[PDB]
């Protein structure tokens, strides 16, 4: 349970960060939310990321949120947004 | 504006007016914890199950608050006050201080 | 309105979908901390002394923030879900339930 | 450590309180506010009690706290506004 995993960050990067880089004992995330749409990263604690992995699929707002558990995985990732309802 | 992180805030004992009692430090630095907490929440947010679980609920209704910013962990300091007796007397005081803040 | 108290929240695994991955229990009471933390903080707020003093400053100059309603007390429970194995786990997870609550 | 006194509580009562009364290893309080002027009373646990006993003489608003450590000393206090 000691930090291994380094993964980039934006938008949720802790005041300490390096280079934009966080290091975590989690996942590394990609999130792309709305309300316009916006693109975050950083990193998840390992308690709790399976909650926070799934997310919800009743979430008021759409967004998609990536998680994987590989140095920089974070890097290059652009998870697509829910389809709008009709 | 921004996330759940520690802010600076120093006590100065003659601000709140008490210096007629406090003897010694003239002041001190407290700080406070202040800032949202959005999903997810982030691993230096340092935050509970519960806090996680919570904020996933404000995401499919509103009418549930998010988790709060608060202090996680504290140390003391050492006062030196005049107690009824007119004496001075050395007391260390528990968490006084933030040093870290986590949504809860 | 009132203070700070522990108020009922049941989350019922359905209506937020997560009854896909978890098999048991069907939902389970979690409940949440809210509520104001006035002046004075009462025993039973169990509030720690960075709290109180947060609680004078504010009294002095409202810019600094009053104390949050959070939870001091949690318990955990078990669940049993299914791991990308499709194999049924049992795990049992920290602070799922707010016991207490209190001003930080 | 173990609570001992018994206080007259109103405003701050706890949930499970009963008849209006807390009980406490610290002290009993009384106290007026304005802005309109109300008065209420509770159980404050010992930590941290000198600090909100002595209060800070620069609130904004005005307001009289007063603290006793025997049994129901709360039930009749009424402290007065600052001048």
């Amino acid at each position: 349970t000691l930090p291994f995993l380094k993964c980039y960050c934006s938008g949720h990067c802790p005041d300490d960060a390096i280079n934009n880089t966080c290091i975590t004992n989690g996942h590394c995330f990609a999130i792309i939310e709305e309300d316009e749409t916006t693109l975050a990263s950083g990193c998840m604690k390992y308690e709790g990321s399976d909650f926070q992995c799934k997310d919800s699929p009743k979430a008021q707002l759409r967004r998609t949120i990536e998680c994987c558990r590989t140095n920089l995985c974070n890097q290059y990732l652009q998870p697509t947004l829910p389809p709008v309802v009709i | 504006k921004s996330s759940c992180k520690r802010h600076p805030l120093y006590v100065d004992f003659s601000d709140v007016g008490w210096n007629d009692w406090i003897v010694a430090p003239p002041g001190y630095h407290a700080f406070y914890c202040h800032g949202e907490c959005p999903f997810p929440l982030a691993d230096h947010l340092n935050s509970t199950n519960h806090a996680i679980v919570q904020t996933l609920v404000n995401s499919v209704n509103s009418k549930i608050p998010k988790a709060c910013c608060v202090p996680t962990e504290l140390s003391a300091i050492s006062m030196l006050y005049l107690d009824e007796n007119e004496k001075v007397v050395l007391k260390n005081y528990q968490d006084m201080v933030v040093e870290g803040c986590g949504c809860r």
